[PDB]
């Protein structure tokens, strides 16, 4: 149609083409214009002319007030970080140095810089630079501690709710508890002095910290406490933040009726306000796909991580931890979904991507690098079985052995010996030893895996049953201890149908194993007794398979706020 | 004087704009010179240095309109038995006094 | 495939 | 029919009404109590916009209308790099 | 269609005309703006005489050299006290 | 420990002192170099005389606000404390020009 | 035991000698002909005060068990102080 360009979009391209002469005068332009000049520099690809200005804190304070075009700033910021220049670490250090100089000032200048820190530290934390956002908040925190009145106590607890969030994406859990304890010190002081603070966002972080350390018993306790303080006056960003973390603790609690209403309300609440492109919406989808994968709704769990990844791949550039986290979970979901098929080439690409990103931006001994490392190892051991080349079978299976042990060490260093995540690596390493023909070694890993999970989770739980089936296949298919395997298969059968029914698609490896269990010990009557149940499993799975996609399952306005909270709280 | 951002005292601009916004809403007479002058004062507040006074401008206007309609509300509730004539007399002034004020606040 | 989905 | 844009220093820039209604501010400046027209020519007294840029805005106004949804490729607007800044500040103020 | 910038003193009228359109009707456009008679106004185009007849094709400029991107200036002046005054156009402003 | 500077007209005494010390012993430090009688010398922080009876901690010179990098100030008189100099006023860049 | 540290504008900044020995130039100024006054006609007083503030900051915080706080160098003074740091070799 050949429509001419607006005079604005023409004057933008004429001051950018004359940027060297006009760099001094551009910084004096209004915020809406100034960001559009800088975004034009990114569009032209002149990142050096741009990162020379974002490294200054004052300019990055001006381009942080453009809230409409923040989604363009994240892609412009992430492009700088991959370009070279450490624009995140320079901004965080340049703020801490400037923040440390106004300690001997009044409460007007200090509140000006604290608000800069809350939008800068609120941006680096949003872009994934948790190790660099914490340095901003730790400087904002020490501004609130200087003045000990009722006014600044509400900001010190506003830093500690954010410090507790940048210390979980950075997997610094052992500092998280000390942060929460310091928050209560600034909460009890404020609450006692005739001013009650909303303790809803802060307890939501503990619903993810204690979830991360596999304290699901403690996670659900703070899940209830978080939602008891949900008020309609809270920001939607805070409210959707509590819901997604509350869902993750409820799903791992293996109760799914209360879990769906929390996260489907969260996805709706993060889609009507934030829209289908804001990273927070994709953040909710990532936790929504956690619900789908644990309820055996694996078919549409891949489609919700792919949606979650595609949002983050557009807002958060190439090499970002948030993109890498989506690559990790999508690789795991594609691993689970296509486990039966045995084809892992898209899943391997996603798992390899999540390591090519995290190893670039995180140290070699980071906990989040360990969880993303186990997913490649799970994929590698299946390729090391499906491939028919013995040389490839041995070497690829050995590579997956170094990844689990490296992943186990990082989990064992921070989560301790007695945790589900540490035991989750024992079970994965147990399955690997089964494929490595080390059936003697595979016995003691699963025994240590079940004993840790049984002691912590309980005698009957979904995670315990899924670990037993790993041991049951060991005692049945390649160790010939059918008497020992007889109770193990039955143990997982009861738990498997306890929370999913007979149509649980994971029972295929449980029912078929029972058929091979009875094939070598006689009693062929029970072979047909389990043979029709496998057909019953076939009938009860494909009939319920036909269901609409979860993206439209939430639809438009399914329920209302302050109603899902009350419905969940009373139950 | 150029249209680049500059430091401006809110009270002087808001007082110089409160008289125009009071006459725009009530469909009074504001000259062409002042109405076109008042667009620059709106702009100079949304790009004012160091802090953009766009939030203060929108809050003070919100307080001003909330003051105005409840002022018209007191001039209608007291006029019983003729509310319908008084409401529409005060509505066609305000319905045009909102779109006109929407144009002034376009930036 | 006999060990079900890896945890 | 004709709109008499006045610059900061008093330079009139009489242009057609249809051309000068592609500017969001000038559309809003004429709408309202700005219709108390002197003859049929409404004047606009830009207090801040200088004359040397207001011509380039007006020369843009005829540039937008003539080349609107044109069949041929549109020549780029000739913008002097010395005034690419004062025109940039007056390209969002006027919304043109 | 050639785009012009008929300007005198401060006024900077923006109009348009065909390539072969007559110069007289161009004065008629200005006639209906400042309500001056067509013979009252004199087009001092580039400080050279321009008769009331003629045409824009041989006036000295074409459509391409007076494009809407950067239209060419055309002077104007009226007759006062039974004599025609010279053109008194001045540059717009000094851009910093 | 409390770090302070003592300024009468332009002399400056960068000498540390304990937070529990009294003004009396700090006056003896001044006479070590200024070689003047201590009774004549009187000190004036924020244009306010300091009693010799009260210790350093009772004058607001807390060790937590008397760091070596930014020691607290205290005047002296036998006030005419002239400023050192005016550092060159660097441009704010983002200010319009 | 005290060193008379005058400035360009005739401003004296006397401090303990062991504190003034951090900078290698002042140690060289004390050596040779002339614990007395030293000419500082180039360095101004507003930046030499920060040097003297650094002197007690350097000596006191040597081999500190706790983390040393950042020495504050104001933006308006940073460029002039840096040349003073190099000239004094502090």
């Amino acid at each position: 149609e050949w429509i001419p360009e607006t005079l604005y979009n023409t004057a933008i391209s004429a001051v950018v083409d004359n940027y060297i002469r006009s760099r001094r005068d551009i910084r004096s332009l209004p915020e809406n214009i100034q960001f559009d000049v800088y975004y034009k520099l990114y569009q032209q690809g002149r990142l050096c002319q741009l990162g020379s200005e974002f490294c200054e804190l004052e300019v990055f304070a001006k381009v942080l007030r453009a809230l409409d075009k923040r989604h363009l700033l994240h892609h412009c910021f992430q492009a700088l970080m991959d370009h070279g220049v450490k624009v995140a670490s320079v901004l965080a250090y340049s703020f801490s140095r400037r923040c440390s100089y106004i300690a001997e000032s009044d409460a007007a200048v200090k509140e000006k810089a604290i608000q800069v820190g809350f939008v800068l530290g609120g941006f680096l934390s949003d872009a994934g630079w948790y190790s660099d956002a914490e340095k901003v908040f730790l400087s904002c925190l020490q501004l609130c501690t200087l003045h000990d009145e009722m006014l600044h106590w509400f900001r010190a607890v506003e830093c500690c709710v954010r410090l507790l969030h940048v210390r979980n994406g950075n997997c610094k859990y052992h500092l998280g508890e000390e942060t929460f304890k310091l928050a209560q010190t600034y909460m009890d002081k404020l609450s006692k002095h005739g001013q009650q603070a909303n303790k809803a966002a802060l307890y939501g972080e503990l619903c993810a910290l204690l979830f991360a350390k596999s304290h699901y018993d403690e996670a659900y306790k703070w899940c209830i406490e978080a939602m008891k303080e949900i008020t309609a006056g809270l920001p939607v960003k805070v409210v959707v933040d509590v819901l997604r973390q509350a869902s993750k603790a409820c799903v791992v609690k293996r109760e799914f009726k209360k879990a769906e209403q929390l996260i489907k309300h969260a996805v709706y609440l993060a889609r009507d306000h934030f829209g289908s492109k804001h990273p927070k919406y994709s953040d909710t989808l990532l936790d929504y796909g956690f619900y789908l994968l644990n309820v055996d709704n694996i078919c549409q769990s891949v489609a919700i991580y792919q949606a979650a990844l595609d949002i983050r791949q557009s807002v958060f550039g190439g090499k970002n931890i948030h993109v890498a986290t989506a690559h990790e979970d999508l690789a795991y979901s594609s691993y689970v979904h296509q486990y039966s098929s045995g084809k892992f080439d898209n899943a391997l690409f996603h798992a390899e991507r999540a390591i090519g990103i995290i190893t670039h931006i995180l140290p070699e001994d980071h906990l989040l690098l360990a969880s993303s490392k186990r997913v490649k190892a799970l994929i590698l051991e299946e390729i090391a079985i499906d491939c028919h080349n013995k040389e490839t079978e041995q070497r690829l299976l050995q590579e997956a052995h170094d990844l689990h042990l490296s992943s186990l060490q990082l989990a064992k260093k921070a989560f301790g010996e007695f945790n589900v995540q540490t035991a989750k690596h024992y079970g994965n390493l147990g399955r690997l030893y089964q494929s490595m023909r080390k059936f003697k070694e595979a016995e003691e890993m699963h025994i240590k895996a079940i004993q840790i999970k049984e002691q912590l989770l309980g005698q009957e739980d979904y995670e315990v049953a899924l670990s037993v089936g790993h041991l049951a296949s060991l005692y049945n298919y390649d160790m010939n201890q059918y008497e020992n395997a007889e109770k193990l298969y039955l143990r997982s059968i009861a738990i498997g149908k306890k929370l999913f029914g007979e149509g649980y698609s994971g029972l295929e490896y449980d029912y078929r194993g029972l058929i091979k269990l009875y094939n070598s010990i006689g009693n062929y009557e029970k072979v047909f007794e389990y043979h029709n149940v496998l057909s019953n499993w076939n009938r009860l799975r494909d009939r319920q398979y036909s269901v609409t996609d979860a993206l439209e399952d939430v639809s438009t306005s399914p329920q209302s706020t302050e109603e899902v909270v009350q419905s969940f709280l009373i139950s | 004087t150029s249209l680049k951002p500059r430091v401006v005292d809110f009270d002087e601009t808001w007082n110089k704009l409160l008289t125009t916004i009071k006459a725009v809403v009530m469909l009074e007479y504001v000259e062409r010179a002042t109405w076109n002058d008042r667009f620059s004062d709106i702009y100079a507040l949304c790009v004012a240095y160091p802090e953009p006074l766009g939030e203060r401008l929108y809050t003070e206007t919100k307080i001003f309109l909330e003051n105005h309609v409840r002022h018209l509300h007191k001039r209608v509730l007291e006029s019983e038995e003729q509310v319908l004539v008084m409401y529409h007399r005060y509505w066609e002034e305000y319905s045009k006094g909102a779109d006109y004020m929407d144009c002034l606040y376009r930036y | 495939q006999k060990r079900a989905s890896g945890q | 029919m004709y709109v008499k844009l006045i610059s900061s220093d008093g330079h009139e820039f009489i242009v057609k009404r249809e051309h000068a209604l592609t500017s969001g501010t000038i559309k809003a400046m004429l709408s309202g109590p700005g219709q108390f027209a002197e003859n049929e020519t409404n004047e606009v007294n830009f207090r801040e916009i200088p004359s040397h840029v207001l011509s380039k805005v007006c020369m843009y106004f005829t540039y937008k209308v003539r080349y609107t949804n044109s069949s041929t490729e549109i020549p780029e607007f000739p913008i002097a790099p010395e005034i690419a800044l004062e025109l940039l500040m007056a390209a969002n103020f006027l919304d043109c | 269609d050639v785009f012009l910038m008929i300007r005198r003193h401060k006024t900077t009228i923006f109009t348009d005309a065909k390539e072969s359109s007559t110069v007289f009707e161009l004065k008629r456009i200005v006639e209906g703006i400042l309500k001056r008679p067509p013979d009252e106004q004199r087009l001092y185009k580039d400080d050279q005489l321009l008769d009331d007849g003629k045409t824009l094709g041989e006036c000295g400029f074409t459509s391409q050299t007076a494009r809407p991107q950067a239209p060419a200036t055309v002077g104007l002046a009226f007759r006062a006290d039974d004599t025609f005054e010279a053109l008194c156009i001045e540059p717009f402003s000094s851009p910093p």
